[PDB]
C-alpha cells in the first residue's frame, strides 16, 4: 500500500487509485474508549540541527502524542519550535497552491557565528503509516557573503502535500493542521475552509479574534430545501409588517442554503451551529474552572460571559494568563473544525501544534491543571511544547520529557529524558532532580542553618553544645515556633538522644 | 457610555453632531427591546396571531412555521414572565425621523 | 481531633439569658481562660496553636437560639470575623463554606472520642476509621467535610509536613524493640507520647507513634 | 507623573483619573480618590497627594490636591537650575516590556 | 502583601503571610502562601501511596494481594530509587513491627 505509486498512477492516467488514496488518508477506526484512530497517523519522528543558531549539532527523536523541552533561558528551546515550524510552513504552502513557496532560515541570524562551514542545516523526518514511512525534507541556508550555496530539499514535503491538495478537490477530505502559539500570543468576505492555514504557523491564537468571532456566530446562530425555502420565502413576501423580520431572517436563510449549494466540494463545511457548539465544548473540557461560555446581549452591549469557578463573570474578569489560554484553545479548535469536516468529533482530526512557555502568565494553581486534559480533548494531535515550570511537569510522564544537561554548551548530540519520574512526583524532587534547583535559596544566610544545626549535633557526638543551643535559638527567633524548620531541628535533638541512649546500653 | 444621560452634551457644539453616536445609541436600544421577553412574547404573540391568520386562509405551507412559533412562544411563556422606557424612545426617535425626512418611510 | 473533658463551668453565663440577650453584649474575656485550660492552647476540631481565634456555637445561634448561652455548646475555634480573607476551615467554614448539614450527623468532642471515628494516615489525609457503617460512617464523613479537614491546603499540608518530621523517629524507635526488655522501651513510647501533647496536631502524631 | 512634570517644568501637569473607567460603577458619591503619602526625611515627614474625579452633572467638582508635590518638585527643579543636584528615578515596568526588538536603529539626533 | 478580594472585587486591607518566607522551602511556600497542593490533586498516582497505606491499614499490617499490587505499581512507575518507593517500604516496616508488638500484647 504504497501511497506515492498510487497517486503516481491517478496522475499519469483511475478511479480505483483515486479510492486507494483517498482511503489511505480517510480510513480509520474507532477504538475501545470511543475515540476515532486514523489507520495512518501523521507526525514528526525525528529532527536534526546542524550549525543552527546556538547549535552544532543535535539530534532529537519525538513523541507521537507529546514531546515537553526543558532548560534554561538560553538553551534554545525556541529556537527548535521556531526550526520545526519553518519546515511546517512548506505543507501548508502546497495544500494552498501548487508549488507555494514555505519560510526559509535567515542569513542574518539562524547560521551558528562561529560555524567553521558557514551554512546552517534543519533536517525533519516526518511519518505516514506504513506505505510512507519516511518523509524527509532538509531547509539549508549559506551564511550572507558565501561563495557557494546550499540548497534546501523540499520536494518530499511538496509531494505529499500534493496528494493533500488534489484528492481534496475531486472530493472533500479531513486536512492536518499545523499551528504555532508563540510568546507573541499574549501582545494586545465569507469564511472559507482554508482560512484554517492564515497565520497559523505565527499570528495564531490572539483573544480579540475570538471574541468577535464568538459574537458573529452567536448572532447568525440566533433562530429545509431551498424549492421549500423558496417557496416559504415567497409566501411571506405576499404577506408583507409584523412578519417583514421573519422574511428577512428566510431570505438569509435561503441566500446560505444556495450558497452551500454554489460552494465547491474543496470548501464543504459544517452548519455554524455546530462550529459553535463544538468549540464551546472545546473551551469548558481544556480550560480550567471554566464549565460555561455564553453571549449575552440583555444589557445592550454584546458580552461573553462564562461560568468560571461556579460563578457567572463577564470574560474580561478573567486573568489575561486566563484570557491568554481560552484564546489559544478557541483558536486551535476553531481551524479543527473548519479542516475535518467529514469526522464525527472534528477535534480527532491529525496535525501538529507547536506551544512556546504554555506556562505563559499562569497562577501555579492552573499550571497544574492546563496539560491534564489537553491531550484528551484533541487525541491525535502531536504537541510539542515548552516549559519552566515544575508544576507543569508534575503532570507529565518522564518519557514524554527532553531534558538539556545544565553544563550543555552547544556540543552535545542528544536530548534526552529525565531519570526521575516526574508524573504524580513532588515539587521539591522535581526542582532538585530535574531542574538542578535547591529547595531553599542558596543566596540566603538562613538558607543554610537547618543543615548547620544538623551538622553541628552530628559534630558534638549528638548533644546540644553552647554552639548547637545558639543556632536553635537562631532558627527559633526567625522561621517561628511553629515552623518546619524547628520541627525539623527538634526530631534532629529527639533522635540523637535516642541514639546515644542506646549506644550508653550496649556500652554496658 | 453612549446610555449616559449627559452623553447627550457630548460634542454638541462641535458643528458636526456625533451620527455615529446616534446609531450606536439606537443598536444598543434595539438590543435592549429584543431582551425585553415581555414584548418578545407580545411581537411573539403577535406574530402567532399573523401566522394563525394565514394558515386559516388556505396557506398550509406555513403550517410548519407556526408551529415553531407556538413553541417558542410557550417556551417564552414559561420562562419567567414579569413597558421599557427604551421601548417609547426607540418609537419617538424613529417617527421623529419618518415625519422630517421625506424620503424614508 | 481530641477527646475533651469539660470539667468547670464560668460564673458569668448564669447572668446572661437567652431571648433578653444578644452574643455581642457578653464580655468574651471572662469566658477564654477555662477553654484554654480544657483546650492547652489548641484548636476544637483540628488542632491548630490558636493565634487568631474566636468563641464557636457547636450549634448554631441563628438554627438553635435557645442553645446560646451554655458551656457544653461553646468551643475555642481558629479562625477570625474581623481580618481580611475568608477563613476556610472550622467554625468560620462550617457556617460559610459547608452550606446545609444536620448538627446531629457531627462529632462533638466534648461528649465523644474522636479516636473511633476517625483515622489520620501518615499520608496526611484524615479517613474515616478501618470498618464502619450505617450512622458510624456518616459522622465520620460529615465530620471531615463539614470542618474542611482535608479540603484546605494550609491544614492537610503543615499535618502532613508535621507528621513526615516525626516518621525517622518512629522507624528507629520500632526497630530497638528487638533489642531492649520490655519495662525500658515501654518506658521511651510513654516518654515520646508525654512530649507530643506540648505540640500541634497532637493525635495525628499519636496514630504515627502507637 | 506629578512629580516628573514638575521637574521638567514650572506648572507642568501630571495625569488625570479617567471619569470613565476609574470610578467605581456603583459609587454613591459619584467621584473617586487616589490619596498617597510620601516621606522626605525628617524635615518633610508628610508630603500628601491627592487624585481626583467626579463623575459628569453631579452637583459638585471633586478637585485633584495636588500642591504639596508640585511644590517639593519645585525644590529640585530650581536648585538644580542654581547648582547641580542629583534627582530621584521613577519607573514603570509593565508586561507590555516583553516586546520585540527593531534591529534597526536611528541615527543621534541628539 | 496578600491580595484576597471578594467575589465583588473589593478588600479592605492587604495581610502580611504568617510563615516566614525568607529562606523557607519553596513547597512549603506554595501550600503555606499560594495555597496550592505540593503534588498534583488530578494525577491518579499522587495518591497511591495514601491508598497503600489504607490498604496496609486494612490488613492489619500484612501485605496482602491487594497491597502487594499496588506496591508494584508504585515500583514500576516511581522506580527502585523513589522517595515514594522508600516511603512505602517503611509504612511496611513499621507496620509489620507494630502488629508483632499488638501479637505479644
Ligand atoms: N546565530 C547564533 N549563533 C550562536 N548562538 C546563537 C545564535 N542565535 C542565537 N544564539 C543563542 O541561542 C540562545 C537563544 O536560544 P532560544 O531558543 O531563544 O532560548 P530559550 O531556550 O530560552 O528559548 C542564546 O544563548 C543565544 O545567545
Ligand atoms: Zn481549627
Amino acid at each position: 500500500g504504497n501511497l506515492l505509486s498510487a497517486f503516481e498512477l491517478y496522475q499519469r492516467n483511475v478511479g480505483e487509485w483515486f479510492e486507494m488514496c483517498r482511503d489511505y488518508i480517510q480510513d480509520g477506526h474507532v477504538d475501545e474508549s470511543g475515540i476515532f484512530r486514523p489507520d495512518n497517523a501523521f507526525y514528526l519522528r525525528r529532527l536534526t540541527l546542524k550549525d543552527f543558531r546556538r547549535f552544532s549539532l543535535l539530534e532529537i527523536k519525538l513523541e507521537e502524542d507529546l514531546t515537553v523541552i526543558i532548560g534554561n533561558n538560553g538553551k534554545g528551546k525556541t529556537s527548535i519550535l521556531y526550526a520545526i515550524a519553518k519546515t511546517l510552513s512548506w505543507f501548508v504552502a502546497n495544500i494552498l497552491k501548487e508549488g507555494g513557496s514555505g519560510q526559509r532560515l535567515s542569513e542574518m541570524t539562524d547560521i551558528k557565528n562561529d560555524a567553521e562551514d558557514r551554512y546552517s542545516d534543519v533536517s525533519s523526518t516526518f511519518f505516514f503509516g506504513k506505505g510512507l514511512k519516511s518523509v524527509p525534507i532538509r531547509l539549508s541556508r549559506s551564511a550572507l557573503g558565501t561563495a557557494e550555496r546550499r540548497d534546501s530539499e523540499v520536494k518530499p514535503a511538496k509531494d505529499l502535500a500534493d496528494i493533500w491538495r488534489v484528492i481534496n478537490e475531486v472530493n472533500t477530505i479531513n486536512l492536518p493542521t499545523f499551528a504555532l502559539y508563540n510568546v507573541e500570543r499574549s501582545q494586545p468576505r465569507r469564511e472559507e475552509r482554508f482560512d484554517a492555514y492564515s497565520q497559523t504557523l505565527g499570528g495564531a491564537g490572539r483573544f480579540d479574534h475570538f471574541v468577535e468571532w464568538y459574537i458573529y456566530l452567536h448572532k447568525r446562530t440566533v433562530s429545509s430545501s431551498i424549492k421549500e425555502l423558496e417557496q416559504q420565502v415567497n409566501d411571506l413576501q405576499r404577506t408583507v409588517v409584523s412578519v417583514k423580520s421573519l422574511l428577512e431572517q428566510m431570505k438569509f436563510k435561503l441566500s446560505e442554503a444556495i450558497e452551500r449549494n454554489d460552494a465547491a466540494v474543496s470548501s464543504r463545511v459544517l452548519t455554524e451551529s455546530v462550529q459553535k457548539s463544538i468549540v464551546e465544548k472545546a473551551i469548558c473540557s481544556v480550560v480550567p474552572s471554566i464549565s460555561n461560555i455564553w453571549v449575552e446581549m440583555i444589557t445592550g452591549s454584546d458580552l461573553v460571559k462564562v461560568t468560571n469557578d461556579g460563578h457567572d463573570v463577564t470574560i474580561d474578569q478573567l486573568s489575561d494568563g486566563q484570557r491568554v489560554f481560552l484564546s489559544l484553545v478557541a483558536d486551535l479548535a476553531r481551524r479543527m473544525v473548519m479542516l475535518n469536516p467529514l469526522l464525527e468529533n472534528p477535534l480527532e482530526g491529525r496535525g501538529i501544534v507547536l506551544i512556546d512557555e504554555i506556562e505563559l502568565h499562569l497562577h501555579p494553581k492552573w499550571q497544574q491543571e492546563v496539560i491534564l486534559n489537553l491531550r484528551s480533548a484533541f487525541p491525535n494531535i502531536q504537541f510539542i511544547i515548552t516549559t519552566h515550570s515544575p508544576i507543569v511537569l508534575s503532570t507529565i510522564e518522564k518519557r514524554c520529557i527532553r531534558e538539556f544537561e545544565p553544563n550543555d554548551d552547544g556540543d552535545q548530540s542528544f536530548l534526552d529524558s529525565p531519570d526521575m519520574q516526574t508524573k504524580g512526583s513532588e515539587n521539591a524532587q522535581i526542582l532538585e532532580q530535574v531542574m538542578n534547583v535547591h529547595s531553599t535559596p542558596p543566596g540566603i544566610a538562613e538558607s543554610h542553618w537547618l543543615g548547620n544545626f544538623e551538622l553541628l549535633l552530628l559534630d558534638n557526638s549528638g548533644e546540644l553544645d553552647n554552639h548547637s543551643q545558639v543556632l536553635y535559638d537562631q532558627i527559633k527567633a526567625h522561621f517561628g515556633i511553629d515552623s518546619i524548620e524547628l520541627k525539623k531541628a527538634d526530631s534532629l535533638i529527639r533522635i540523637n538522644k535516642m541514639k546515644n541512649k542506646l549506644n550508653k546500653i550496649r556500652a554496658e | 457610555r453612549r446610555e449616559e444621560r449627559f452623553d447627550a452634551y457630548s460634542q454638541t457644539l462641535g458643528g458636526a453632531g456625533r451620527f455615529d453616536h446616534f446609531v450606536e445609541w439606537y443598536i444598543y436600544l434595539h438590543k435592549r427591546t429584543v431582551s425585553d421577553i415581555s414584548s418578545s412574547i407580545k411581537e411573539l404573540e403577535q406574530q402567532v396571531n399573523d401566522l394563525q391568520r394565514t394558515v386559516d386562509g388556505g396557506m398550509v405551507s406555513v403550517k410548519s412555521l407556526l408551529e415553531q412559533m407556538k413553541f417558542k412562544l410557550s417556551e417564552a411563556i414559561e420562562r419567567n414572565d414579569a413597558v421599557l422606557t427604551e421601548s417609547v424612545q426607540k418609537s419617538i426617535v424613529e417617527k421623529a425621523i419618518c415625519s422630517v425626512v421625506p424620503s424614508i418611510s | 481531633m481530641r477527646e475533651l473533658a469539660r470539667l468547670e463551668r464560668p460564673e458569668i453565663l448564669d447572668q446572661y439569658i437567652a431571648g433578653q440577650n444578644d452574643w455581642m453584649e457578653i464580655d468574651q474575656s471572662a469566658v477564654w481562660p477555662k477553654l484554654t485550660e480544657m483546650q492547652g492552647g489548641f484548636c476544637a476540631y483540628c488542632e491548630c496553636r490558636l493565634n487568631r481565634c474566636h468563641i464557636e456555637h457547636f450549634r448554631p445561634r441563628g438554627k438553635f437560639p435557645a442553645l446560646t448561652f451554655i458551656w457544653n455548646n461553646l468551643f475555642g475555634s481558629c479562625g477570625d470575623s474581623r481580618k481580611s480573607g475568608g477563613w476556610s476551615r472550622c467554625g468560620i467554614y462550617k457556617d460559610n463554606g459547608a452550606g446545609a448539614y444536620n448538627a446531629d450527623d457531627l462529632i462533638k468532642p466534648d461528649e465523644e472520642n474522636p479516636d473511633d471515628y476517625l483515622l489520620f494516615l501518615t499520608t496526611g489525609e484524615v479517613v474515616p476509621a478501618i470498618g464502619l457503617t450505617g450512622r458510624a460512617l456518616k459522622k465520620a464523613q460529615e465530620t471531615i467535610r463539614v470542618f474542611n479537614l482535608n479540603g484546605d491546603i494550609k491544614l492537610f499540608g503543615s499535618r502532613r509536613t508535621a507528621v513526615q518530621a516525626i516518621m525517622p523517629n518512629v522507624e528507629y524507635l520500632y526497630t530497638l524493640l528487638e533489642e531492649f526488655d520490655e519495662d525500658d522501651w515501654n518506658e521511651m513510647l510513654r516518654d515520646e507520647l508525654e512530649k507530643i501533647e506540648s505540640d500541634e496536631y497532637k493525635t495525628a502524631l499519636k496514630h504515627a507513634w502507637t | 507623573s506629578w512629580f516628573v512634570a514638575n521637574i521638567l517644568k514650572e506648572g507642568g501637569s501630571g495625569q488625570r483619573l479617567s471619569e470613565m473607567t476609574d470610578i467605581k460603577n456603583d459609587a454613591e458619591d459619584r467621584y473617586s480618590d487616589v490619596s498617597s503619602t510620601f516621606f522626605f526625611g525628617k524635615g518633610l515627614k508628610s508630603v500628601p497627594i491627592r487624585l481626583s474625579r467626579s463623575a459628569l452633572g453631579t452637583a459638585e467638582r471633586r478637585d485633584s490636591e495636588v500642591k504639596p508635590a508640585k511644590d517639593l518638585a519645585d525644590i529640585w527643579r530650581v536648585i538644580n537650575e542654581v547648582n547641580t543636584i542629583n534627582l530621584p528615578t521613577f519607573a514603570l515596568y509593565n508586561v507590555e516590556r516583553s516586546q520585540p526588538f527593531n534591529r534597526n536603529i536611528k541615527d543621534n539626533t541628539g
